[PDB]
């Protein structure tokens, strides 16, 4: 089911996905139309008893799904232009299985969220953190450019 | 027994200030232990509500300290390991 749902989440079938998971947990969780709550509620069943081996387990996939879905949702909420609903899910992304490029992109993404809210000093904080932790530091320099443009500090924008 | 807290200062190379202090005096007997009263005995005696009992296990038990460094992920698994796999209160 995890892999299946991974295919659908790679292919953007979120309407069918949440319904599948509604079926998976008790359908009393029917009005819980949110995905990410539903992914957390999803509880793979066993401690995986002495069975044939496998390259990956149900738990390591729930741990991959929570971070993938929360990242993708945070970028959709950003681009659609609601950078207050973002912060919650873009923090729930780092609070999980978050590889070091996924972390770099969450930090840039929160720089963007803060720039849009008009909080340049916080956005500078997250962008310096993204520079530090990352080895892929293009997008951070871009977000700094866009933030100094939004402000006016044009020599800084140009240096970025 | 009698309990003696000894103290030695380090900065002053005069060896000056050894404020001994005799802090109480401890009696035990087998008649006491036979009625418990001082023992720490495992399970069911879970809900530790005299904090001395907790400081006893941090004193009696063997201690080892590990640094964990993930160079390529983040580290939020620890509380889960601790709370779900180890079922910690």
């Amino acid at each position: 089911v995890g892999l299946q749902a991974a295919l659908w989440l790679s292919a953007d079938r979120l309407g069918d996905l949440a319904l599948l998971l509604e079926t998976l947990n008790g359908s009393q969780s029917g009005a819980s139309k949110d995905l990410l709550l539903l992914l957390k509620t999803w509880s793979p069943p066993a401690e995986e008893l002495d069975a044939p081996l496998t390259l990956q387990d149900a738990q390591g996939l729930k741990d991959v799904l929570l971070t993938a879905f929360a990242y993708r949702q945070g970028l959709q909420e950003l681009i659609t232009g609601n950078p207050d609903k973002a912060l919650s899910s873009l923090h729930e992304a780092a609070s999980g299985l978050c590889p070091r490029p996924v972390l770099v992109q969450v930090y840039t993404a929160l720089g963007s969220c803060h720039r849009k809210m008009g909080n340049p000093q916080r956005a500078l904080l997250y962008l310096v953190a993204a520079l530090k932790e990352g080895s892929a530091w293009g997008p951070p320099l871009l977000e700094a450019s866009r933030l100094y443009q939004q402000l006016g500090d044009t020599t800084a924008e140009l240096e970025s | 027994c009698t309990v003696l807290l000894q103290i030695m200062e380090r900065e002053s190379g005069n060896c000056p200030k050894d404020r001994y202090v005799v802090c109480g005096r401890v009696f035990l007997s087998l008649e006491d232990l036979s009625t418990g009263k001082y023992l720490l005995t495992f399970p069911k005696k879970k809900p530790i509500e005299h904090m001395e009992d907790l400081f006893a296990l941090l004193a009696a038990f063997h201690k080892s300290c590990f640094q964990i460094t993930s160079p390529g992920y983040a580290l939020n698994s620890m509380k889960v390991w601790l709370l779900e796999h180890m079922k910690c209160e």
